[PDB]
């Protein structure tokens, strides 16, 4: 069975050259030829075929939309292949997958009716424009009037940080039930923002200490923020 | 299929595979079983290959299985040769292991097969006599 | 380029139900179209090739039919492991065009969201930009509508929705609608409200605050 | 109830260990390339996935077959040319003392002798230059082989250049290759592959040093039939070759003497210019690094805290006591004393020069009574080779000893072919099988 | 020759019919002009160019036929 592993820079600046390298570890030594291809999936969108190349011939085939920006090369001696994208824009942020396609034959002409069509684990590529920075953490306090209900909701807004990821815990990890940390969304400022909320018994307000612990390795920023009601 | 390669199955590729999976790749094995000091030994190499292929073909023919890859026969399988179940052998054993298992019963099976082929020929003659 | 259209875009079915998906091309492409399955955070895996042949190791419950322009993928017995996004890829001529994807989710009962709104703190106001967060907690089905009303008037833009995946335990969703504004624009209005409409709410639920 | 019946399967992927005759494939020479099958320009390799096979390099029939084939080829090449029966006569010799170096005093002997003329009733007084290893005293000298057997002059137009040879089995037979790295030469090989036949193996003759061979992939490889036994030779395969530059710079002159009707004897008339010893240069730093790798791999099989010393050959024939090889027709015997002379304890442009002696009377294989005379090669001769391996012998010593001494070895050419055929075995296909099935005819 | 016949399923048959259709570009002559107006030598000279491709077509057709027969007999 053939195995594919892809690698490359996780962050590429705009208008630069995005280089991805996918290596193959197989062949069964029978002098087969595979078809090595690249496919991307943008966040919230479907799959799209960038291009591909044969494993023995120089015949390489490209998407007409991306024909002028994509260059696909291969090294058969070292069993790997490289994709280069030029004039990268913000729309190119996507999960890239490298693939090998083959057809099983008994002999040259005796098709057996089988393929492999394998896909690599893939890597996320983000087209950023800002630099590293730690988050600002703002408590999302329950309104004083919302004590009439039996369940209270509180949270923490983690805003203006770059790059991903940020890990959010509650009460140093002791509070896990009811915790929802939403995915990060890139803001018009060019930096990430998210919220981490939790639902708790409203009777526990005033007896429980609720602290959100935010961790951001890239700026080495750890912030512990209390969240309490607003007494008037 | 536009973008697709050709993985040609190789000679003795399914040697390590189970018997059930290895029985699907008999063709790649069977298709190429025939094809001063250097020339003299090349000659006897050719002769050895030819006679081996001819003996194999004769053994196939005398069992009534000429020109076939899988040949269903009329002789029953004696349980004394192997007490293993069908699902055991066809999904948890390779052809090499089977050959090692029944290496000491091949001659009896071959004799029974050729005797049954002779009996079948006699029965066909009797049927054609009517 | 040959265009693939897949229907239905999203569907809900329980374990053991029969599921059908239709993939249609823009022109005749013979029987050259493969059906592929991809799990969350995983690479795609081959289910069917040439629209009728089952890949090795795939359960026989999966099947494919059709030919020419219209092809069909059928799951006779849905199982917990089958809940993954399915797509249809053509290979009759270049370029290789993929399908739109078919996310399938586990079925459950209706659960109404718990709706909350969080006014920004003063510290957030002094930063020059503010974010008002409206939280929908533990709801199903995924279909929900959140609208932002400022001083009683519906207004569009500046609001972003972020949704967690279907919870492994209770099979519900939670959503955050964040309205991000400048401090000047925030102080240019008084009342901010998020209105939520969902299958489990007989009437819309409006959570609002005055600055 | 089961209703089980025999089913005959043809083309079953089963093989069996067997011995067969492998013909030659390749692209005037002693090794007959003209009489060989043309090789496939695209060799067809197959990975035997899910397969494990047991190999044993020390009992491989391929090595014996190659040895027999090489001996037969050498015998064939030496038949159709002159046999120097009349060369055995009393030789009146003098020391060569004109334009010679201090290290070549007495090496060359200027010997005058009577020789048979084309007419049976005439004699001619001729002279020739003979190396000291070729002449033995009865001022009177005779060829060393005279009291052993007559010598056959090597065919002059026949070249001794090694040519790659592919040993390929007939149909119904395949060759199994062990591609697993760090292989030990005996036991299971997890990574097995099947091939029609092997790569190009040059029949290079050499003692104490494997030249122009195949190198290891990962690291230096130590192999032995029984490492604990001191009577078993150790074969070492290098990962990086060592360049060795051998040269005889004597400007030898070749002259022909009509020793009969249509029979010519080729003699060394005179050396133009200065006379100096042939030698071989080996890079000092590269050789030291290679020996460091060798000692690193050898300490694994003899302990980590044991002294490892490389010393000179114990003794015996000139073939085994010195690095004996053939380069460009000439036969060199090099004193490998500066190479295997060092000790190892666990913790520039200069090069090692090994003097070499040229010999004309050759006892090629380990045989008595079959000797060959090499005609002189005209002009300066120089060549460069790749030391890619080593043959060693461990001294007896004792268990109580805390040091292991390894000396250079060789002599037997079976090891030379073993070092190339270590990753190869031959099997015969068994396509017929019988299985139980619920099918009935 | 015997194995070449056998890989087409024509073992032991002097005249053996096959499922490979006769493409027109190989020869546009009718049956009457072939079997009653010229010999075998002229025929072989004519179809010398299309011999290997025809052999491969017959070979793959017989391969497909034996695969289909095995699949049918499996049930
Ligand atoms: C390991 O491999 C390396 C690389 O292949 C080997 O080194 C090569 O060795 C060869 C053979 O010695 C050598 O080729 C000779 O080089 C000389 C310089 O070019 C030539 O003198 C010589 O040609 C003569 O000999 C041929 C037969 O050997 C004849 O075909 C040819 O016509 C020439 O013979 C004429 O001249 C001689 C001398 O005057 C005379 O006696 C004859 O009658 C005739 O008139 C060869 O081409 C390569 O140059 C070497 N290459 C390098 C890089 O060094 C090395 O030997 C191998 N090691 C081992 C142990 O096998
Ligand atoms: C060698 O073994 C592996 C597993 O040990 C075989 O792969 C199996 O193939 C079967 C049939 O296709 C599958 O049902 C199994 O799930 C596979 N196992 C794994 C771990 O993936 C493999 O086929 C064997 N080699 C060959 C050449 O057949
Ligand atoms: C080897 O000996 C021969 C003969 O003994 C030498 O040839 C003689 O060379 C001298 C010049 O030095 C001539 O005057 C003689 O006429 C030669 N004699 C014959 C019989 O040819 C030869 O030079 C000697 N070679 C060496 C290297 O010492
Ligand atoms: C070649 O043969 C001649 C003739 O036999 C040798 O000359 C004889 O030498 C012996 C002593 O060895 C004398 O007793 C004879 O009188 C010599 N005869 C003649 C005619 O000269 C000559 O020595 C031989 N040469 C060599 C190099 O051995
Ligand atoms: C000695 O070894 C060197 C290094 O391995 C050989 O050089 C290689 O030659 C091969 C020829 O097949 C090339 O494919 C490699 O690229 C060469 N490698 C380097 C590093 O140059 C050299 O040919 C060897 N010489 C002899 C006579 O065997
Ligand atoms: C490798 O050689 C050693 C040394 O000869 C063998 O071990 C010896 O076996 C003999 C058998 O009669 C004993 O008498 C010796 O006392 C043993 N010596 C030692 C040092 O163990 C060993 O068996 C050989 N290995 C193999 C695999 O044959
Ligand atoms: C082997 O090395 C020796 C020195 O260790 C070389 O001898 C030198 O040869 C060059 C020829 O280029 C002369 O210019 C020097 O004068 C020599 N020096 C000495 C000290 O003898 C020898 O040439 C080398 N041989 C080879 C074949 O590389
Ligand atoms: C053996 O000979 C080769 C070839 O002459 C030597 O390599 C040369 O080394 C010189 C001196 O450093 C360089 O100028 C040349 O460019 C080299 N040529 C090649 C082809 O590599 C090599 O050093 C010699 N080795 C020994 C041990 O004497
Ligand atoms: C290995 O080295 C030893 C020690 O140098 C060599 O022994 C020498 O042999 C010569 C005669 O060939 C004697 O004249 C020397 O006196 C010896 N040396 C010593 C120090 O006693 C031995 O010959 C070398 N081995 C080889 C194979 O060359
Ligand atoms: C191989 O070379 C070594 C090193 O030169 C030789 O050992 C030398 O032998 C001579 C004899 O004349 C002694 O004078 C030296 O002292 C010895 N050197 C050392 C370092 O011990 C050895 O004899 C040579 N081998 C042969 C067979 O001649
Ligand atoms: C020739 O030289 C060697 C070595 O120097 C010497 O032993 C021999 O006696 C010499 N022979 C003569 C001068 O005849
Ligand atoms: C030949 O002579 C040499 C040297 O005189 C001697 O060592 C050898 O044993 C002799 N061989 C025979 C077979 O007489
Ligand atoms: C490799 O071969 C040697 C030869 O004696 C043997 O002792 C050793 O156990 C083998 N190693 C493995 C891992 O089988
Ligand atoms: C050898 O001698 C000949 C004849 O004098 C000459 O032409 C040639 O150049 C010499 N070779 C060398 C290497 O000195
Ligand atoms: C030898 O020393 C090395 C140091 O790297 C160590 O890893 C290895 O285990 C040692 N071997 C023995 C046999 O003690
Ligand atoms: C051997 O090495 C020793 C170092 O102890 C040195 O004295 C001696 O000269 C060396 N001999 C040779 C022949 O290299």
């Amino acid at each position: 069975q053939v195995q594919l592993q892809v690698s490359g820079p996780g962050v590429v600046k705009a208008s630069e050259t995005l280089s991805l390298t996918c290596d193959v570890s197989s062949a069964s030594n029978t002098r087969d030829y595979f078809y090595w291809s690249w496919v991307r999936q943008s966040p919230g969108k479907g799959l799209e075929w960038i291009g591909g190349v044969y494993s023995n011939s120089d015949t390489s085939n490209k998407n007409p939309s991306l024909e002028s920006r994509v260059t696909i090369s291969k090294d058969t001696s070292k069993n790997r292949f490289f994709l280069r994208l030029n004039s990268v824009t913000a729309a190119d942020t996507a999960v890239y997958y490298c693939s090998s396609r083959a057809k099983i034959y008994f002999a040259v002409g005796y098709d057996s009716g089988g393929r492999i069509d394998v896909w690599g684990p893939g890597v996320l590529v983000t087209v950023a424009t800002a630099s590293t920075k730690g988050p600002s953490v703002f408590p999302l306090a329950p309104s004083s009037r919302s004590t009439s209900e039996s369940t209270a909701a509180l949270g923490c807004l983690v805003k203006d940080y770059f790059p991903e990821p940020v890990t959010v815990s509650w009460n140093s990890g002791s509070l896990t039930s009811g915790v929802h940390t939403f995915p990060a969304v890139l803001q018009s400022s060019g930096l990430y923002s998210l919220s981490s909320v939790v639902t708790v018994p409203s009777s526990s307000l005033g007896t429980q200490t609720y602290v959100c612990n935010v961790n951001h390795k890239p700026s080495n920023t750890k912030v512990d923020k209390r969240v309490e009601i607003k007494t008037c | 299929a536009v973008g697709i390669g050709a993985v040609f199955l190789g000679f003795l590729g399914a040697a390590g595979s189970t018997m059930g999976a290895a029985s699907m790749t008999l063709t790649v094995q069977a298709r190429n079983l025939l094809s001063t000091v250097w020339g003299i030994k090349q000659l006897q190499a050719r002769v050895l290959a030819v006679e081996r292929y001819l003996r194999d073909q004769q053994l196939l023919g005398i069992w009534g299985c000429s020109g076939k890859l899988i040949c269903c026969t009329n002789v029953p399988w004696n349980s004394s040769w192997s007490n293993r179940n069908l699902s055991e052998i066809w999904d948890n054993m390779t052809w090499l292991q089977w050959d090692k298992e029944i290496s000491n019963y091949t001659q009896i099976i071959y004799g029974l097969l050729e005797e049954s082929q002779n009996q079948q020929e006699k029965n066909e003659q009797d049927l054609l006599a009517l | 380029d040959i265009q693939m259209t897949q229907s239905p875009s999203r569907l809900s079915a329980s374990v053991g139900d029969r599921v059908t998906v239709t993939c249609r091309a823009s022109q005749d492409i013979d029987k050259d179209l493969s059906w592929f399955q991809q799990k969350p955070g995983k690479a795609p895996t081959l289910l069917i090739f040439t629209a009728s042949s089952l890949q090795t190791g795939v359960p026989s419950r999966f099947s494919g039919s059709g030919s020419g322009t219209e092809f069909t993928l059928t799951i006779s017995s849905l199982q917990p492991e089958d809940f993954a996004t399915y797509f249809c890829q053509q290979d009759y001529s270049f370029p290789l065009t993929f399908g739109g994807g078919t996310k399938v989710d586990l079925k459950r009962t209706v659960a109404a969201p718990s709706v909350f709104i969080f006014p920004p703190s003063e510290d957030q106001v002094k930063s020059g930009t503010v974010s008002v967060v409206c939280l929908l907690n533990n709801f199903y089905p995924r279909e929900a509508s959140v609208k932002w009303k400022v001083d009683g008037a519906l207004k569009t833009g500046n609001s972003q929705e972020s949704v967690t995946e279907q919870d492994s335990k209770d099979n519900t969703y939670s959503l955050s609608s964040t309205l991000t504004l400048s401090s000047t624009e925030y102080q240019s209005h008084k009342v901010y409200a998020c209105e939520v409409t969902h299958q489990g709410l007989s009437s819309p639920v409006t959570k609002s605050f005055n600055r | 109830a089961e209703n089980l019946w025999v089913t005959v399967y043809y083309g079953v992927p089963v093989w069996k260990d067997a011995e067969t005759t492998l013909f030659c494939a390749s692209d005037h020479n002693v090794w007959a390339t003209h009489a060989c099958v043309p090789t496939d320009p695209n060799p067809q390799e197959i990975h035997l996935e899910n397969v494990t096979e047991e190999f044993n390099m020390w009992k491989n029939n391929m090595v014996e077959q190659m040895h027999t084939d090489i001996i037969s080829l050498w015998d064939q090449s030496l038949k159709p040319c002159v046999k120097l029966t009349p060369l055995c006569v009393t030789l009146q010799c003098t020391n060569v003392t004109n334009n010679i170096t201090d290290d070549m005093r007495g090496e060359l002997k200027n010997c005058s002798f009577n020789m048979t003329t084309e007419l049976r009733d005439k004699k001619q007084k001729v002279y020739s230059l003979f190396y000291r290893l070729d002449v033995v005293q009865i001022k009177e000298y005779r060829l060393i082989n005279c009291n052993t057997s007559a010598c056959t002059q090597a065919c002059p137009k026949v070249s001794f250049e090694p040519i790659p040879i592919h040993y390929c089995a007939p149909a119904g037979f395949a060759i199994l290759k062990c591609k697993d790295k760090k292989f030990n030469g005996t036991g299971p090989c997890p990574s097995v592959s099947t091939v029609q036949c092997t790569h190009g193996i040059k029949p290079v003759v050499s003692t104490q040093l494997l030249l122009n061979g195949s190198l290891a992939e990962e690291e230096v490889m130590i192999r032995s039939e029984n490492i604990t036994n001191n009577a078993k030779n150790i074969l070492v395969q290098f990962n990086t070759p060592v360049q060795i530059n051998c040269t005889r710079p004597n400007n030898n002159t070749r002259k022909s003497i009509r020793i009969g009707p249509g029979q010519a004897f080729y003699a060394t008339g005179d050396i133009i210019g200065d006379i100096r010893q042939a030698h071989c240069n080996v890079s000092k730093a590269t050789w030291n690094e290679t020996l460091g790798k060798v000692v690193k791999q050898l300490r694994k099989h003899f302990g980590n805290n044991t002294i490892i010393r490389f010393a000179n050959s114990s003794g015996g024939d000139l073939e085994v006591t010195t690095h004996s090889f053939n380069c460009g027709g000439e036969f060199f015997y090099c004193n490998t004393s500066g190479l295997f002379n060092s000790t190892w304890i666990s913790n520039s442009n200069d090069s090692i020069t090994l003097p070499c002696r040229i010999k004309q009377i050759i006892n090629m294989w380990q045989r008595i009574g079959q000797c060959m005379y090499a005609p002189p090669i005209q002009g300066v001769i120089r060549c460069v080779s790749n030391i890619t391996g080593l043959i060693l012998t461990r001294d007896g010593g004792s268990t109580n000893s805390t040091t292991e001494t390894f000396r250079p070895g060789g002599g037997d050419m079976r090891d030379n072919w073993r070092s190339e055929l270590y990753k190869y075995k031959v099997v015969k296909i068994e396509p017929l099988g019988v299985a139980p099935t619920r099918c009935k005819r």
